[PDB]
RNA sequence: CCCCACUAUGCUUAGCCCUAAACCUCAACAGUUAAAUCAACAAAACUGCUCGCCAGAACACUACGAGCCACAGCUUAAAACUCAAA
RNA sequence: ACCACGAUCAAAAGGGACAAGCAUCAAGCACGCAGCAAUGCAGCUCAAAACGCUUAGCCUAGCCACACCCCCACGGGAAACAGCAGU
């Protein structure tokens, strides 16, 4: 009974983990979207300077 | 519990967890991420600790 | 700080170097004798190894080198 | 090493670099640059060959590649400057730092550790268990102890045949 | 279930694989320093029978005691590889990881 | 000690030797300026963590052992006798 | 009493644990593994102190060790109070 209760506690914590990881991807995608934009401008500026 | 082997491992996985190995060969995984150290002690006491009755008798 | 502790060590070292210079021919004869006994003590250690292992003579083609000579 | 005609890493992706005068191509090649420009080309070749994301420079893989290029440049320097103690120190320290990196990569991502060793031609070695001088007395005695063991093994085999031969005669 | 071996279950780190079908395992235990009342690691070596020679230097293994020792120093057998060196599988999520970072996101399989 | 002369040596090359008051006598890393600021002097006082080292003076940068291209060398390094101080 | 498929007590054997000082004792020198065997592999211990020297009966409801010496005791040296009293 205690082992089954421990397995149910791990499953509960896993659903909270998945809910936490989804919110971190949406935030990671936003950051990764700005860095690519900034990195694209710095490349274009560097490419124009070399050209 | 002087005769129980306790071994620590650092930064091997993304999240912390405890694992107990029983004499029968069963393994008990305990996820401890987000829990406080007091909640961890109360958890392992409930699933694998001797109750106050068993200790009084001894 | 004064240099009285240095001065004690200074005289000790001066007298030691002078003693060694005065007896450098005796010490050279003593050092030679110690290196011989040192080589003999090393040869006995290797001989103890093959005798305790059951062999009657050194392994075929083995010659204990002189590991303490200047050469 | 890359050919001298290789363009610098900065002018390799500018539009129309293949239609400029030959003189302009020389002035933008490795032939007219210092050795450090050639090392940046070597580093780029290893990245595309090994790492999964050639643009990530902070990963443990990119660092091992970047340091491996520095190690090779120190070895080439010392081949000409054998009394340069300063760069001899930089070489030995860099080799130690790469071994520490490889140890950490082997423990965390073995699949990537194998591709690094193959790509860079690194033969990983485990450190010795003890650090102590092997002086003459020890080297000599250890050689004698190995000879004594080899001779005892031969005598133990010649004591099996004689016992086996005599046992067959009884029959 | 009985056994004449003292250490029934022990976890350790493989430190040697030069013997045939035998893995040399370093096992550490916490021992109380009586004067300082601080726990320090105390390590001991165990030879474990590895029939398939699947142990690699550096991986964490679980050893089970044999009914009787099979050799002078071989009293245990490899029961399970807990953490394969450089190829760890997070037990909490079941996904492969490299240190404290996932190699496959847990969100991949929901 | 002062004056003159001149040599080993200071230089180059190739090997050794492996020492210094090699001391800025102030170990590395991280942090603080508030509390009791703090024996004295020196270059204000502290916290966390780690490694190294120390336990009266002298004997002793010594003896012995061991290692070392070192053979009047270097490194490591005691004890007995002695004093009630240093 | 006798069998006790038992209990109690407790050898041999296997696993584990178990004094002090000296590291100026730093390497030990066969100390491992696999295999039914033949035989194969070259390993095993060690600065978290191996190997070695020196000191000491111990963890005291008591325990260990010894019992003239040669660790032992066929044999040998030799002729035995470390039982009580006694010299
Ligand atoms: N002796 C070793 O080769 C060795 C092996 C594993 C761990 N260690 C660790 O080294 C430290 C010093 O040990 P010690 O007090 O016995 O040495 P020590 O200074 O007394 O020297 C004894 C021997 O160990 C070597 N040694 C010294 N310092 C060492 C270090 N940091 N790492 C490796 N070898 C070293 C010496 O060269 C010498 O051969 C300790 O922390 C120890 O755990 C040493
Ligand atoms: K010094
Ligand atoms: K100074
Ligand atoms: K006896
Ligand atoms: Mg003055
Ligand atoms: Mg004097
Ligand atoms: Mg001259
Ligand atoms: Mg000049
Ligand atoms: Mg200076
Ligand atoms: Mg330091
Ligand atoms: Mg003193
Ligand atoms: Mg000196
Ligand atoms: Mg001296
Ligand atoms: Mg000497
Ligand atoms: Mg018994
Ligand atoms: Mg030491
Ligand atoms: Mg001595
Ligand atoms: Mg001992
Ligand atoms: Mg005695
Ligand atoms: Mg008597
Ligand atoms: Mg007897
Ligand atoms: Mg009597």
């Amino acid at each position: 009974e205690l082992m089954a209760w421990n397995q149910a506690e791990n499953r509960r914590l896993h659903e909270l983990r998945i809910a936490r990881l989804r919110q971190e991807e949406r935030e990671q995608e936003q950051r990764q979207a700005l860095e690519q934009a900034r990195k694209a401008e710095e490349v274009q500026a560097w490419a124009q300077r070399k050209e | 519990n002087p005769w129980v082997q306790i071994m620590m491992f650092k930064n091997m996985t993304p999240s912390p967890f405890l694992r107990f190995y029983l004499d029968s060969g069963e393994q008990v995984l305990v996820d401890v991420e987000t829990k406080s150290n007091k909640e961890i002690m109360e958890h392992i006491r409930k699933i694998l600790g001797k109750n106050e009755e068993t200790l009084r008798e001894e | 700080k004064n240099v009285l502790k240095i001065r004690r060590r200074k005289m000790n070292h001066h007298k030691y170097r002078k003693l060694v210079k005065k007896t450098r021919f005796l010490r050279r004869k003593v050092q030679e004798g110690r290196l011989r006994r040192k080589q003999i003590k090393f040869e006995k250690d290797l001989r103890r190894i093959w005798l305790k292992a059951g062999l009657k003579e050194a392994p075929e083609g083995w010659q204990t080198p002189k590991i303490y000579l200047r050469g | 090493d890359p050919p001298p005609s290789t363009l610098l890493k900065d002018y390799q992706n500018v539009p129309g670099i293949e239609k400029v005068d030959d003189v302009v191509k020389r002035l933008l090649s490795l032939e007219m640059a210092n050795k450090k420009e050639m090392l940046k080309i070597k580093q780029e070749q290893f990245m595309k060959k090994i790492v999964a994301n050639p643009e990530d420079t902070r990963s443990l893989e990119a660092r091992i590649i970047a340091l491996s290029v520095k190690i090779r440049s120190y070895e080439e320097h010392l081949e000409k400057h054998r009394k340069d103690k300063a760069h001899k120190r930089y070489l030995l320290m860099s080799i130690d730092q790469r071994k520490k990196m490889l140890k950490n990569l082997r423990n965390t991502n073995y699949d990537v550790f194998e591709k690094i060793c193959w790509g860079l031609g690194i033969e990983y070695t485990f450190p010795p268990l003890y650090y102590r001088r092997a002086h003459r007395r020890f080297v000599t005695k250890k050689a004698l102890c190995i000879r004594v063991f080899q001779e005892t093994q031969k005598l133990k085999k010649r004591r099996r045949a004689l016992k086996a031969a005599a046992a067959a005669q009884k029959q | 279930v009985r056994s004449s071996v003292h250490a029934r279950w022990i976890v350790g780190k493989v430190i040697g694989t030069k013997m045939q079908k035998t893995a040399k395992v370093r096992v550490t235990r916490l021992v109380l320093d009586p004067y300082l009342l601080k726990y320090f690691n105390k390590r001991k070596t165990y030879f474990a029978h590895d029939a398939l020679q699947q142990c690699t230097v550096g991986d964490i293994v679980l050893l089970r005691a044999l009914p009787v020792p099979r050799a002078k120093h071989v009293k245990h057998e490899l029961a399970e590889i807990v953490f394969k060196v450089g190829k760890v599988i997070d037990p909490v999520t079941g996904k492969p990881c490299a240190g404290t970072t996932y190699l496959e996101s847990p969100l991949s399989s929901e």
